DNA sequence: GAGAGTATGGCCATACTCTT
DNA sequence: GAGAGTATGGCCATACTCTT
């Protein structure tokens, strides 16, 4: 009949706004990931994307995922797979992108209709184990499809690769992190559930952007870590050296995080034309390939290059602040957490999926054990098994018997009834019989780990140290002073 | 881009805003012609609690819609002038369609509060995971276009200072607010 | 070294106009596609999307074509997609799309995101029997897919839906015909080869268009059946009616073929304004879904209306001619065709189709009849069978006891060695033998029909007859004289 | 959309015709920024043989193509203001990147025939295959296409005037019939 | 002539937070 | 500032040829 305005704005923009908060724009605390790109990686994974395969055509890819997954549009979708493949965007990245995937100077990436990918090495551990239901799955939109709610992220990816999201009421910006210095971290937590920050800080010293470049001070840094919030200043990596003729320059080779190149030369030209800076003659990008990133500027003669240095950090990007604001979704809710808080739901994560892995691999196995039981002894009483079989005029006739003659289940009976004639040969009957010995042994093995908690717990420590050393890698960013 | 009906007489005549030009261009095959108009929806709304007047006017997308409506703004603004006496939001029935929603209902109530207050604005309501766009044109019009089957929807407004508030907390620049309100009222389950 | 500009120009313009006569804008004789409209289909084939099965979404197919088969814009292939779904456009429909896929006013249809798409069931035909290994297949673009050089067209489509194509130094221009008067005369033709183009005549009256209307005269119709260039008068269908007052309107219910509407209309109203037709008072569209197109003239009291109406199609599209030149690809090359050699052309093709179907379905029954002996054979002796497998050490060994005991090939102990232990339960023992009869019976058949080309021949009269009861329809466009 | 290099002595100086901004995009990052430049064109460039003069004046691709090379056309041609000394053709090794070559040689012999002569014409020469230019990483790009240690560019001369002539109108001439009856006598189906 | 129909990308609006 | 990031589609240019 009529719908009163005020409660048409408050029930639609609640809509909105807690579906932009919790199915958009920030990302899970415990594999780092907002939905559109999860839908991107499972569709990789699904699709047989795997780094040892062809590299596939976007298209098709962004395709599937969106006819999936993510009802909503393919530039969204397309855009945020290319980030995830850029190596200045990503410190760990997690696509593998063949073609024109952009650049630092902002130049965007190709049309989809010219790109391929496929996953990386290192996206791999973010799906391990996903099958074994470690993860709890859901339905998709339309209900024809089933997406994980969470990856398993066998390393610390909120962390490692960041996050930055604008959503309704609330934002995040997590800087990103080393990965050799994160699985330190849990490690040592793992070891201290009374742990402390500072404590925490020795092995994770602060951001590490893919950018390298220098953040000054640890000030901001302990405000970040210890309550989710603080400024961080990046600097460039710029010198100052000799050109000849007495005169001198200022070479930058890294810019801070996030930080369009060619758009900073811009601002630094215009400053110059503006008569904002004195005492620059010349600007170059000499940026090559071979070469990396160099800028060039040339200082005019006899005039201090320290203090045009200072004064670029200070009217430039050349020296930009990171304003961390740690929001990530605990248990489906937009909470602010610090460093610590941010490992712990990590490490809980870590813990659920090895157990979870266990016990699937523990009733699979069970299951195979029990088959071959019946494979057993159907193998010993052969002739009477062949005969029943003959005997009967349907499978549920036969089946019947045999659970009569041999007192078998349902599905060992089935099992037989399945059986091939090749597994009648000589090989096989000692083949069956040492795949069974071994389950037992497996089988001991899981039950073990499941009976104790620390033995589950040290599991955990032993398959993170084995992603840090195979994955874990150089700092990049220099923590001044 | 904007269709008008073959009548003059605004009385028996209705203007569709549908979120998806060729979501509303489908229905143009579909729509009675002799008494409705359509007015596909670009993108976003410019949101007009967040924004200053020159940019307002500027906005092309908002200028459609006072030359379509043809009242003006405002001290100017003219009922009697009202070309359609039937202003229907067709959206998406997904929430990037609910947020257009309240940033049109923000227009109307902030530059054109006369015309809600006639009971000129309706919401229009298609189908109980397709929104506007994968739907046959004749499908669309059977839906939601015919008069003999339809289920609009009259925008009421019941408390003057009450709207004000809502609006300005919900559309305004102050996010402490908005955040506030989320806080207090989501419901996850 | 260096390049002669003669030289490069003659080459390089030669591969253009060569790949643009022989892979672009002209159809094949023997299905009518040209390459775009042959990968869209192959493409709704392969993707599963029949009829009895849901709407896709546009961007998805598009996508799929694109990476597999047609390495070009998406427009392109979108594009073609949408005028095989159009009624107006389409004699007989090749794609049925949900959505707005475009109008007679030259309105184009709704972007990929918002329209759905699936074969009609007429186009099952033209893919009918294609995995039966029909027609040949050939590389695709990237050597990573396979695709089909030609369909197998079970109905005359070139013919019957037409044609439009600019090349290089050469383009096409075929009308639409009456599949019922088209399959006539096919059948005509097929019993008496030496017949004649007055002859086929008899049957095939002139083209249909799917937006019916008139041709004017039988004059033109014969050149381009005759010759394949001629040129055909199209006339809308008009009447003039009272309107009350002793006034009178005209009323346009059909336009010619490929004229837009909302251009034609606002021709008329541009010689209304700019007083280049006299008598014209009002001008309105006032078509429905429900009604059909109705186009409205209303015209000045005790003005004459006839004249009125005579002037109309002198001055605007309402009366428009159509400009037959046949040229298409045969034998994989350029050439303008007669109505005889077309239809000649497609009816060696089902030929062709049928016979190289009819030994594919004998090899893989006289194969299966082999598979089915040595089960035979194994159920005839299964117990010394049972015996030899279990004496064996190794499959290897067990194939080979199998083939020197029972003299089985080596497919055949292959087969039983697979054979599950249910298979030899009463119910299943008699499958074998039943569908081994029911297998000599077919072989049979088949072979009856390879022995004759007269038999041959009559199945594809019936399989062309029966085609044409299910789909061939009236006859839309008067030929007036 | 020029995107000019560091150095100003054309003696060392290439500028590269790119098809497509996606090839073009991937050449910017790809090249020597101190010797080499990048000039995308974005769509089929007019048949200056087929068309009116006029045509080719209010153009913006042919217009942008005359501003790079730094001459003027037609009789204010200035073989020494020439801006690039290599004038690199770089086209998808595909029929349609074969058909823009055709077409840009076709400008280059009515409107500026004295570079031809001069020798900085080049056409370059890409992997052959399936994969464009567009598909293809800007190191890759750089180390196959466009570096001078392994790079191998054809240059383009003019060996016959009158014989020329004949083609250029034959292939290109408005009459269609020549341009059949070549290729009925030339194709190799 | 005219416009039929397969081919050859880019541009750019908005909402939403925070900040240097 | 205006830009960090996922969300919500129109409008252009050209080549090529023909009705005896
Ligand atoms: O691929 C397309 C295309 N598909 C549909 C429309 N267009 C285009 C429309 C266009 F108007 C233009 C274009 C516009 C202006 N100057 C050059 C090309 C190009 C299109 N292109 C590619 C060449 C880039
Ligand atoms: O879907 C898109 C889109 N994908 C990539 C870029 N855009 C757009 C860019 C755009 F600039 C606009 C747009 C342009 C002009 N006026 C409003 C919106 C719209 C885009 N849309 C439509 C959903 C809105
Ligand atoms: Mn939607
Ligand atoms: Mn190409
Ligand atoms: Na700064």
């Amino acid at each position: 009949n009529e719908r009163n305005i005020t409660s048409e704005m408050r029930e639609s923009f609640l809509d909105y706004a807690m579906s932009v908060i919790v199915a958009r724009a920030l990302p899970d605390v415990r594999d780092g990931l907002k939905p559109v790109h999860r839908r991107i990686l499972y569709g990789l994974n699904e699709q047989g994307m795997t780094p040892d395969k062809s590299y596939k055509k976007s298209a098709r890819i962004v395709g599937d995922v969106m006819g999936k997954y993510h009802p909503h549009g393919d530039s969204s979708i397309y855009e945020a797979m290319v980030r995830m493949a850029q190596d200045f965007s990503y410190r760990y990245p997690l696509v593998d992108g063949q073609g024109n995937f952009g650049s630092m100077d902002g130049d965007g990436a190709a049309a989809m209709r010219y790109t391929e990918a496929r996953m990386t090495k290192i996206t791999l551990e973010l799906l391990r184990d996903i099958n074994k239901d470690t993860i709890d799955f859901i339905d998709n939109y339309d209900g024809n499809e089933r997406e994980p709610s969470v990856l398993p992220a066998r390393f610390p990816n909120l962390l490692a690769n960041g996050a930055s999201g604008i959503a309704v009421g609330m934002a995040t910006n997590i800087p990103p992190h080393n990965l050799t210095e994160l699985i330190n971290g849990v490690l040592s937590l793992s070891k201290n559930p009374d742990i402390s920050i500072a404590e925490l800080m020795e092995d994770i010293e602060g951001p590490d952007f893919p950018t390298a470049g220098l953040i000054l001070g640890k000030s901001g840094i302990r405000r970040a870590y210890e309550t989710g919030r603080g400024s961080i200043q990046m600097r460039s990596r710029a010198v100052i050296e000799e050109r000849g003729g007495g005169r001198q320059r200022i070479v930058v080779t890294e810019i801070p995080f996030q930080v369009n190149k060619a758009r900073m030369i811009e601002k630094i030209a215009e400053l110059v034309r503006d008569k904002k800076i004195d005492g620059i003659t010349d600007l170059r990008d000499e940026t090559s390939l071979r070469t990396g990133v160099r800028v060039v500027i040339d200082v005019r003669k006899d005039a201090n290059a320290s203090v045009i240095l200072n004064n670029l950090y200070k009217q430039t990007p050349l020296q930009t602040s990171f304003g961390v604001n740690m929001i990530a979704l605990v248990n489906g809710r937009p909470k602010l957490i610090n460093l610590k808080e941010a490992l712990v739901h990590y490490l809980e994560h870590q813990k659920t999926v090895v157990r979870r892995r266990t016990q699937y691999n523990l009733r699979k196995a069970k299951d195979r054990a029990h088959i071959l039981e019946g494979l057993r002894i159907a193998l010993d009483h052969i002739d009477e098994i062949i005969s029943t079989i003959r005997e009967s005029d349907t499978d549920k006739v036969a089946m019947e018997s045999l659970q009569q003659r041999f007192k078998l289940s349902e599905k060992q009976a089935q099992a037989i009834l399945d059986m091939r004639l090749r597994r009648l040969t000589g090989l096989e009957r000692d083949k069956i019989e040492a795949e069974y010995n071994e389950l037992l042994n497996y089988i001991s093995e899981l039950e073990t780990i499941l009976a104790d908690e620390e033995v589950l717990l040290q599991l955990v420590r032993d398959e993170l140290t084995e992603i840090r050393d195979r994955f874990g890698d150089d700092r990049r960013t220099e923590i001044q002073l | 881009k904007l269709a008008d009906c073959s009548s003059k007489s605004p009385e028996e005549c209705e203007i569709f805003l549908v979120e998806g030009d060729s979501a509303g261009g489908s229905t143009k095959s579909g729509r009675d012609s002799r008494t409705q108009a359509i007015l596909p929806l670009r993108g976003k709304i410019l949101n007009v609690e967040k924004a200053r007047l020159d940019r307002i006017l500027n906005n092309n997308e908002i200028r459609q819609m006072i030359t379509a409506f043809g009242t003006g703004i405002g001290g100017d603004f003219d009922l009697a002038k009202a070309r359609y006496h039937k202003i229907v939001i067709m959206t998406d029935a997904d929430v990037d369609g609910a947020h257009i929603r309240t940033l049109l209902l923000t227009f109307f109530y902030r530059f054109m509060r006369p015309l809600i207050e006639a009971g000129y604005v309706y919401i229009a309501q298609p189908p109980t995971y397709k929104g506007l766009g994968e739907m046959n044109a004749d499908q669309l019009w059977e839906t939601t276009m015919n008069p003999e089957h339809r289920a609009l929807l009259q925008v009421k407004l019941e408390d003057a200072i009450e709207a004000d508030q809502t609006f300005e907390m919900l559309m305004g620049d102050v996010v402490e607010n908005r955040r506030q309100f989320i806080e207090d009222n989501a419901v996850y389950a």
